[PDB]
């Protein structure tokens, strides 16, 4: 609508609330993580058979150690993804040293929130906006495993799990309990499909949802999809027999 | 209306109508209470998180050694200005063998912030920083103000019920001012001052994040077992 | 309706902004009387009484831009201002270029064009001022050049600028069309600037002060502006006259 | 030393009397190896005939150049071009570069279209209009042809005697240089008929 | 019209006819009278000077502004903007074809290249056009004597006869009717006078009526007798006495 | 703007520069893209049926970006002008760097691209041009088919209709084409698509075009007998 | 002429015990053949234990030095206040070296 | 109309409504005054004391410009310090070009071209601001304020911010006193009687006064704070007069 | 709020294609009809001067006919003022292709370069579509003659014939009864100057209000020469058939 300079008589931009109503429509991504690895699931979705599920993707490695999932505006992810792989590799130039997950989060947040019709200051080759989140996860040696949220309105958020796109409303408060600290790998897993099946109606099948992880030993590995379907079973076993 | 979607034209009020909602932001800010003696200066803040699950985020950007701030209102305006202050210090070190004095910060920052309400378009600012520092003639305390007024006080609050902290700084002037080379008897005194803002919540290490520079101290954000005692 | 308002083109004709740059010229109420005299050029115009402002001996108006050129501005003071730096660039450029100033109607000229560009840009307003150029060139002569906001100049054998110009261009008229000679034959300046003096008292019906009037008086080789008192010596000889 | 006599070769042009005769050597050679015995230097466009001398790449880019130029001038103008534009133009174009300059002598010929005179200039390696009707002289053998054509010179002649003259000069002129040799090509523009000759010579 | 696409002029008004030009037509048309009149052996161009104060030096207003010596300008419209455009026009001239063929424009040439500003002016959503229409005259002897028109929309046309400003209907029917090409210059100029005050006669002296011709070449203007093949300036400018003589000889 | 704020983002999070994209597409011809297991057939309407036209000279709509690339297009004709030629510079530049063939996949990207680009930068829109990439990646027997749209992304499909009366279409193509048996044969292949065109363009073998992509850089025109052949044989079906 | 690049002279010595690192320098600047001091510092501790010295030229010496404490101050301002390594610091200095290459 | 949507338009009014909302946002702010002297010049400014928090004499409206020009403003206070900031890199040029300290009816003329430049463009809104400054030059005291009209002029006296009537009407003894000013010390006192007696329109919030001077005779050309005992015993003259 | 679509042919129409398109039509249908019939023994480009009166010299006038190169020639048809600033850059382009090639530029080719000028306007800025159609007549070697028209849109399309701007409909369905792919040069002439009389109001259709020209491979050894009739020759031509 109204400028960059624009601000609300809330405080707000007006660009950054329109923003937040996008994510709602993207995709359902969804994130618990744990010491031992931080787990990823996303549904992929099938709307037509034609359509080759198989082909796309939702999670892309950015490094070789750090996924990244995306929710929202997907016009908008391919820009954030090309800016994410340069910084990491720049670092992994300069310093030779572990890709911080933190300061990969730092980086892609001066080039998404500096938007502005003209600058004097500063470079603008943005006019509007990067409304768009991203789930940032990874292992950094220093502090372990991380897992931070990234958002359009400001400063990222540390979360130990966290839900977004059509199915956050009823995967979050359910996500507040069930989340806790005696949660091993083979917990997480299960978990993740748990909560994705109930939330979606699209039925949890591996043509239309995939896992992915983080373990520091093997670096970020996207899973095989026979790995996948062997868990949907067993998931099934489990709830038909309480 | 047309004076609060330029920022080119003069109100009728005689201050741009879009100066004054850019402060609402920074009522919506985390509430923070600044206050100092002589020797040193504390600013100790409110950590927000979004979520019960969520760790809290670090209001307080160190921005040097013998610098920091505390930030209450939007953060995209922020990443600008904590660059420039460390632009400013790095500059004022390596070329005149000098650190930057707090006197010197505010002043190049009013004219910046002014030059860009002035010009179509660019970034009108909508932050309001508590800049704390150690110079020359000690540790001081300046008011940010995004407006670009600058004001050097002993004691300010900017936030939510910032009436209750307004109160304590009011009445703990005289007492606090003659309180000098205490850093201790001083953080005390801060958490204390933001005790009144507070209603029904736990003051509790999680919560509250604590800095100080002055002529003893560097700058440090202190936490969890660090304003354990001063709670 | 917008284009009527900003400087871009109106299907009038004839932009709007040139007409209300006119009834701007007008609030400050300056009266001139600009005349060629026989080696001279005289140009009087109404000093604003000094509240304390400036020197009350001088509170310009009349700005002296280079050797032989001088400048009367009737209209805003801001405007006024701006013109007058631009005309001492501009003088500078040509004194480089060819060694010698500018002659009295090229200088007109040369202002002309730059105000016409400025209403051409959509942003940009033309000026608000009223500015007559006068002069006592060497190879043109006596001279007198107006410029007005709209990007037109045109030459003058005598001029007012004001409110009340019509009652001065009415007087002038018929003395210079009686004696048939399109200047003051005096050769003296004295008695150039003594004529004129007369001539502003009548017009206008009503006496005049050294504190009601500034004179600059162009010269060959020269431009210069009267003291506050040799105003006054010239008005006391016409007086006891 | 310039790297216009590095490759050699002549353009002579010669004034008649409504009728104008330009004439060069086809040899193109590169100090001792002979490369062609076939490569031209006169060109033309429409009746302003161009003679370029020099070093070799210079030529095509030049001659491509100035069939941009007056290719424009044809279409705007909506008429052929003079030899006396073409003249002025040429010049021009060769002080642009004054630094880096062009390292050719062309020759301007022609017979204009208006006036009906036979026309000849020449322009030095940055360009300058040289007037001298009775010949416009260029190349590495310019001094043989200088005082070859002086001795031989008589004014304003028909098209057969003058035939004659600028066959015997660029004949003894050539075998008497090195670089120059290997046929000859002769336009004879009668008025605005080319009959357009290659010359027998003794080759070695 | 003023419409939001007018409001910006590098868009595209609904009518499919551009807002500006039509209020460019409407500045020309309030314009005082000029005329233009083509013969064999000349052109006459002819205007009357705006009226103004009898103080004011009329002099320094001179309607016809030559583009180059050869080669003249007359206009109806904005005075402002006319002497604007003339400078640039100016400039032009001398730079494309003086310093490459070293000599003034053939006329056809000339007149090109104005048109082509003036559209230039209209595309950007500053810039606005001139509030004139030009008449240019000039001569050549590749493509004889000659006259256009060209139009503030940017695109020129050759005219027999034509005119400008405000009494242009009442000179055009009448040219057609008493003039015909076969008519000499000399006679045209008797008959662009009587034009002239069929618009509005008054005063008629040449202290406020401008005529110039261009024809035979100019020894005089020449400057300098050098070389027999130059010629002067084939514009020649009139005195005031002489514009008085054929009203003595009209 | 002399003060107007021309920026957008929508109340609904969602600029209307790429919704209005969508309808100039869908105006514009149709055009179907349905692969084998073994070639991938582009079929699109031509407009044929009009007045005195030389359909020789007369640009066609597929057009080869490469030797084992095409590209065919729905909407306006004019914004897809300027991405041929984008995407011509760029099938040479990718063999000239990583001296490799071009990848199918790798185009795709470049191409949309352009116009997501151009979502993000002020003066600029997103083309309203939606088009199907398809080809025969060398040293590969898998055929590929690709659609990419306005906002400038892209998804593979098994087949894929575009442009107008894009769900009457596909309707057709859900029964009648399948996931689960892809044509095996080439020229039957050529024969369910010409019958889905028969639907939305009613024969005219001009009016019809069917480029078939065979293996390993061998691109080749269907003959108008062949279309020819396949319309009558379909008629015969309907009778019984 | 204004001589490109010059000299000072001196000598540095690194060496790598197995739980220590000692690096000396002596304190005798020259130019030719005079003492320009008999005592100068030239080893720099930039922070993080880590010792730097440049010896050579001492203006291409000291601009150096000033840029890599930069780099360390800045690289724990970005990074939430983590340790420069020994191996990064390394890497980077190649990187300004190879950047005054030209 | 085209006139109140954007800055710098032609109205009938003969000035754009900007112009107008410009001038009472001037007002906003304290009192400033100047008066010229026999000798110099002197400038006395209130400065408010907001709060006991808001620290004394330390948040100071003076700023030194040159060694030789005092600067003080009245008005959007942000785009008075921004000005001062603009006018010292103006006066840093002028000091390398013509190895000079800028002269006073010299550095008035930049300024004023600067104010004026920003009335007749749109994209650039002007200040809001008066400036009263100058001191002692080669070419002797002088002293203009700069209205935001872009328009300058010299004064004997002259008054900004909210108690200008009673500034000005003061003022007019001085010169029925002494039409050349005050000697230096004498106009120091009798400058702080005018700030108290502009202090009851600003009596909301208590005050500091605060006085500066560049004078030839007794701040040496230079201009330096009038502090100490000469600033108590000026504070103790106006107290006893306001009784 | 609001605030857009009032400088910026970038925001895109409610509509979805181009309000700032169609406004491009009509200034085209201003102006007058141009005829082009394609042919293997040559083309034919007539077309009605819009200039009018013998008040105007028309028969000086050039003001539709342009030569681009010596094998291709447009009929210009909308605003004249903008053509003429399209005329130039096409001579540049053209001429720079010969000077790089040595090699007279393809007809497809140059008439696409021009197609992607008009394009630029309306993809970047608020630039208008520039409101002039052109007909080309063009011989490539390959493919013989060629006829194509532009739109100012940015696109072309390839035409047996072609009517264009004013009574585009009277004209196409005459010209599709005596259509022929066999058609003569002399018979291409005849056919334009009837369907050209009968668009007019003018039934004689003065020769001085008539513009034609022939490119022509009926000239020696099959070469393509280009022969504008001049004036004269039109009158010849009236009176053949004799609507004179």
């Amino acid at each position: 609508d109204r400028g960059v300079s624009t601000f609300s008589p809330e405080g707000r931009l007006f660009q950054v609330e329109y923003s937040l109503e996008a994510i709602k429509l993207g995709s359902t991504a969804i994130g618990i993580a744990t010491k031992e690895g931080v787990v990823l699931g996303v549904e992929k979705r099938a709307t037509s058979p034609l359509l080759e599920s198989d082909s796309i993707e939702k999670i892309v490695e950015i490094d070789r150690h750090i996924g990244c999932a995306m929710s929202g505006l997907t016009a908008d992810a391919r820009s954030m993804i090309e800016h994410a792989r340069t910084a990491a590799v720049t670092h992994n130039l300069y310093y030779d040293e572990d890709i911080n997950v933190e300061s990969l989060t730092q980086s892609v947040c001066d080039l998404a929130l500096r938007f502005g019709e003209g600058a004097s200051g500063e470079e603008r080759l943005m006019s509007r906006p990067f409304g768009v989140a991203l789930l940032i996860a990874g292992h950094d040696a220093d502090d372990g495993y991380q897992l931070f949220h990234a958002e359009p309105s400001g400063t990222f958020y540390r979360y130990n799990a966290k839900a977004i796109g059509s199915g956050s409303e009823g995967a979050q408060a359910e996500l507040l309990n069930e989340w806790h600290s005696s949660l091993t790998l083979k917990e997480a897993e299960l978990l993740v499909l748990k909560i994705l099946k109930q939330v979606m109606e699209e039925k949890l099948d591996e043509n239309n949802a995939q896992l992915s992880c983080i373990t520091k030993q093997d670096g970020f590995k996207i899973y095989d999809n026979e790995k996948t379907a062997e868990l949907i079973k067993e998931l099934k076993e489990k709830e038909a027999a309480e | 209306n047309n004076y609060d979607g330029d920022t080119v034209t003069f109100s009728p009020t005689g201050r741009l109508f879009q100066v004054e909602y850019a402060l609402e932001a920074i009522k919506q800010g985390s509430v923070t209470v600044g206050l100092r003696s002589n020797t040193h200066a504390v600013l100790v803040a409110l950590k927000r998180n979004a979520d019960e699950l969520s760790s809290y985020q670090k209001k307080i950007i160190k921005c040097d050694e013998h610098m920091g701030l505390s930030l209450a209102g939007l953060a995209p305006d922020a990443r600008v200005l904590s660059n420039y202050l460390r632009q400013q210090c790095n500059y004022s070190s390596l070329v005149f063998n000098r650190k930057l004095a707090v006197e010197r910060a505010g002043h190049l920052l009013c004219d910046k912030a002014q030059k860009n309400t002035q010009s179509y378009g660019g970034r009108p600012y909508g932050v309001g920083l508590l800049i704390i520092g150690y110079d020359k003639s000690g540790a001081h305390l300046l008011e940010f103000q995004p407006s670009g007024n600058v004001t050097e006080l002993y004691g300010t609050a900017i936030g939510a019920r910032s009436q209750g902290a307004k109160t304590y700084l009011e009445r703990t002037l005289d007492t606090f001012i003659k309180i000098d080379g205490n850093p201790d008897e001083l953080i005390k005194a801060g958490v204390e001052a933001i005790s009144q803002s507070l209603r029904d919540e736990s003051l509790t290490v999680d919560n509250l994040s604590i800095a100080i520079v002055g002529k003893d101290t560097p700058f440090t954000i202190y936490d969890g077992e660090a304003v354990a005692k001063y709670i | 309706g917008y284009d009527r308002h900003i400087t871009i083109f109106s299907p009038e004709g004839r932009l709007y902004q040139v007409e209300y740059a006119f009834k701007a010229t007008n609030q400050t109420n300056i009266n001139s009387l600009a005349v060629r005299g026989k080696d001279c050029t005289v140009v009087i115009s109404q000093k604003k009484v000094p509240d304390k402002l400036l020197d009350p001996t001088t509170v310009s108006y009349i700005f002296c831009i280079s050797r032989t050129i001088g400048m009367v501005v009737n209209g805003p003071i801001p405007d006024a201002r701006n013109a007058a730096l631009r005309a001492k660039a501009e003088a500078a450029e040509f004194r480089y270029k060819y060694g010698y100033d500018m002659p009295c109607d090229v200088l007109a000229k040369r202002m002309a064009n730059l105000s016409q560009i400025y209403t051409q840009r959509a942003y940009m307003r033309p000026l608000g001022v009223i500015l007559t150029f006068v002069s006592v060139d060497e190879e043109l002569g006596p001279s007198i050049y107006k410029t007005d906001p709209a990007g037109y100049y045109v030459g003058y054998k005598a001029t007012a600028t004001g409110p009340k110009q019509q009652e001065i261009t009415t007087n002038l008229e018929n003395h210079f069309k009686k004696s048939k000679i399109d200047h003051i034959n005096e050769e003296s300046w004295e008695k150039v600037v003594e004529f004129a003096i007369t001539h502003m008292i009548d017009a206008l019906g009503t006496e005049f002060s050294k504190n009601d009037l500034e004179v600059g008086v162009a010269t060959k080789d020269k431009f210069f502006t009267l003291s506050a008192e040799n105003i006054e010596e010239r008005l006391v000889a016409i007086a006891e006259q | 030393s310039d790297p216009s006599s590095i490759n050699g070769g002549i353009v002579v042009a010669m004034t008649g009397k409504d009728c104008v005769a330009i004439a060069c050597d086809l040899r193109l050679g590169s100090q001792s190896l002979g490369v062609s015995n076939k490569f031209e230097k006169i060109f033309h466009y429409g009746h302003v005939f161009l003679g370029i001398t020099g070093l070799a790449t210079d030529v095509t880019t030049l001659n491509e150049m100035f069939r941009y130029k007056t290719n424009l001038y044809k279409l705007k103008e909506e008429r052929a071009i003079e030899p006396e534009t073409f003249t002025q133009l040429v010049s021009s174009s060769l002080y642009e570069r004054r630094f880096g300059p062009y390292f050719v002598g062309p020759v301007v010929a022609g017979i204009n279209s208006k006036s009906g005179k036979p026309f000849i200039a020449g322009f030095d390696l940055i360009g300058c209009i040289d007037e001298a009707k009775d010949f416009i002289v260029s190349g590495t053998a310019s001094d043989q042809l200088f005082g070859m054509c002086e001795s031989l010179y008589e004014p304003n002649l028909e098209p057969e005697d003058l035939f004659e003259t600028i066959s015997q000069a660029l004949l003894n002129a050539a075998d008497r240089d090195a670089l120059s040799g290997w046929g000859a090509v002769v336009y004879i523009i009668k008025k605005d008929e080319v009959v357009k000759r290659y010359l027998k010579m003794r080759q070695d | 019209m003023t419409d939001r696409y007018s409001f910006s002029l590098t868009t595209f008004s609904p009518s499919g006819k551009l807002g500006q030009i039509d209020y460019a037509l409407t500045a020309v048309k309030q314009g005082v009278t000029s005329l233009g009149i083509k013969a064999t052996n000349g052109v006459v161009i002819a205007t009357e000077k705006k009226s103004s104060s009898p103080l004011a030096m009329s002099e320094t207003l001179s309607k016809v502004s030559l583009l180059t010596p050869d080669i003249g300008a007359v206009y109806s419209g904005m005075g402002p903007d006319y002497r604007v455009l003339v400078d640039k026009s100016r400039k032009v001239a001398h730079t494309s074809y003086k310093r490459i063929y070293g000599e003034y424009p053939p006329t056809k040439l000339l007149v090109s290249e104005v048109a082509k500003i003036m559209q230039e002016a209209t595309q950007s959503g500053g810039v606005r056009p001139f509030g004139v229409s030009l008449l240019i005259a000039g001569h050549d002897e590749f493509n004889g004597f000659s006259l256009y028109q060209v139009d503030p929309s940017g695109s020129y046309f050759p005219w027999k006869a034509t005119a400008i400003g405000k009494g242009s209907v009442a000179a055009k029917t009448f040219l057609e009717k008493r003039w015909n090409d076969e008519l000499e210059l000399e006679d045209a100029i008797h008959i662009a006078l009587l034009t002239l005050k069929e618009s509005v006669e008054g005063e008629f002296n040449g202290d406020t009526i401008e005529l110039a011709i261009i024809g035979d070449e100019n020894p005089d203007l020449l400057g300098y007798t050098g070389i027999p093949t130059d010629k002067g300036p084939r514009f020649r400018k009139l005195t005031s006495q002489e514009i008085n003589d054929r009203l003595e000889a009209l | 703007g002399y003060d107007r704020a021309l920026s957008i983002f929508s109340p609904d999070g969602h600029i209307f520069q790429v919704e209005y994209a969508l309808e100039a597409v869908k105006r514009g011809t149709c055009a179907v893209g349905v692969k084998g297991k073994n070639c991938v057939v582009l079929g699109c309407e031509r407009r044929s049926t009009l007045k005195l036209q030389d359909t020789r000279i007369t640009p066609s709509k597929v057009s080869k970006i490469d030797s084992h690339v095409v590209l065919s297009f729905s909407g306006l004709n004019a914004d897809s002008r300027i991405l041929i030629e984008k995407a011509r510079v760029e099938a040479q530049s990718h063999r000239l760097t990583l001296e490799d063939p071009v990848t199918v996949e790798y185009l795709t990207r470049y191409v949309a691209g352009v116009q997501q680009r151009y979502t993000q930068s002020g003066g600029v829109r997103p083309f309203g041009v939606s088009t199907l990439i398809a080809g025969f990646d060398p040293r590969d027997d898998e055929p590929k088919l690709y659609q990419t749209e306005p906002s400038g992304i892209y998804s593979s499909w098994s087949a894929q209709t575009i442009g107008r009366n894009s769900k009457t279409v596909r309707e057709f193509l859900e029964k009648n084409y399948d996931r689960k048996e892809p044509p095996a044969t080439v020229e039957e292949c050529v024969k369910l698509t010409v019958r889905s065109l028969l639907e939305v363009v009613q024969t005219g073998a001009k009016n019809i075009e069917i480029t078939v992509v065979k293996p390993d850089s061998d691109i080749v025109a269907l003959s108008s007998e062949e279309i020819n052949q396949y319309v009558t044989q379909i008629e015969q079906e309907k009778q019984e | 002429q204004f001589n490109p690049y010059g000299d000072n002279g001196g000598t540095i010595l690194g060496i790598a015990g197995e739980d220590f690192a000692v690096l000396a320098g002596d304190t005798r600047n020259i130019t030719d053949y005079s003492i320009n001091s008999r005592y100068e510092p030239k080893v720099f501790d930039c922070g993080d234990n880590i010792v730097m010295s440049a010896n050579g030229f001492a203006a291409d010496g000291d601009a150096l030095v000033k840029r890599f404490k930069n780099s360390v101050k800045w690289y724990h301002f970005d990074h939430n206040d983590k340790k420069l390594s020994i191996n990064s610091a390394a890497r980077n200095i190649q990187h300004l070296l190879y950047g005054k290459r030209f | 109309t085209g006139y109140d949507l954007s800055n710098s338009v032609f109205s009938p009014d003969g000035r754009n409504f900007q112009v107008e909302y410009a001038v009472k946002a001037v007002e906003n702010g304290t009192t400033s005054i100047g008066i010229k002297c026999n000798d110099g010049v002197v400038f006395a400014v209130e400065k408010l004391i907001t709060s006991k928090l808001l620290v004394p004499q330390k948040n100071v409206k003076i700023q030194v410009v040159d060694r030789h020009i005092g600067c003080v403003y009245s008005g959007l206070i942000p785009d008075g310090r921004h000005l001062v900031n603009r006018g010292r890199e103006e006066a840093a040029s002028f000091k390398k070009l013509y190895k000079t300290p800028i002269p006073i009816p010299a550095f008035a003329d930049r300024l004023g071209q600067y104010v004026q430049a920003h009335t007749l463009y749109n994209s650039v809104r002007p200040f809001g601001v008066s400036t009263i400054f100058g001191g002692v030059d080669k070419n002797g005291a002088h002293l203009y304020m700069l209205e935001p009209s872009g328009s300058y002029w010299g004064y004997k006296g002259a008054a900004t911010g909210k108690g200008r009537q009673s500034a000005k009407a003061e003022l007019e003894k001085l010169v029925d006193h002494h039409p050349e000013g005050l000697s230096a010390r004498e106009a120091v006192k009798q400058a702080a009687k005018i700030i108290y007696l502009a202090h009851e329109d600003n009596k909301e919030k208590d005050f500091e006064l605060e006085i500066s001077w560049c004078s030839l005779s007794e701040t040496n050309g230079l201009h330096k704070f009038v502090k100490g005992d000469l600033l108590q015993e000026a504070i103790d003259f106006a107290q006893k007069e306001i009784n | 709020g609001s605030r857009r679509y009032d400088s910026r042919t970038t925001i895109f129409s409610p509509e979805g294609r181009l309000y700032q398109v169609e406004y491009a039509l009509e200034s085209i249908s201003h102006a007058g009809t141009a005829i082009g019939i394609m042919a293997s023994d040559g083309i034919v480009l007539a077309a009605e001067r819009k200039v009018t009166s013998t008040l105007l010299e028309q028969d000086t006038s050039t003001e539709k006919l342009y030569k681009l190169n010596d094998k291709i020639a447009v009929a210009v048809a909308g605003l004249t003022a903008d053509a003429e600033i399209l005329i130039n850059t096409a001579r540049i382009h053209a001429q720079n292709y010969l000077k790089t090639y040595n090699e007279d530029i393809p007809v497809e080719i140059l008439v696409r370069r021009l197609s992607d000028i008009k394009q630029g306007y309306t993809q970047h800025g608020g630039l208008r579509p520039f409101g002039v159609s052109f007909i080309y007549a063009g011989y490539d070697d390959r493919y013989g003659y060629q006829l194509y028209t532009s739109n100012p849109s940015g696109n072309y399309t390839g035409w047996k014939a072609i009517s264009v701007g004013a009574n585009t409909s009277a004209a196409q369905t005459l010209l599709q009864m005596d259509y022929k792919d066999d058609m003569k040069v002399d018979d291409a002439i005849e056919l334009a100057l009837k369907t050209l009389s009968k668009t007019t109001d003018s039934s004689a259709l003065t020769y001085d209000r008539l513009e034609f020209a022939t490119i022509r491979k009926g000239a020696n050894d099959g070469e393509v020469y280009q022969k504008i009739f001049k004036p004269q020759e039109i009158k010849d031509i009236l009176v053949k058939t004799g609507i004179t």
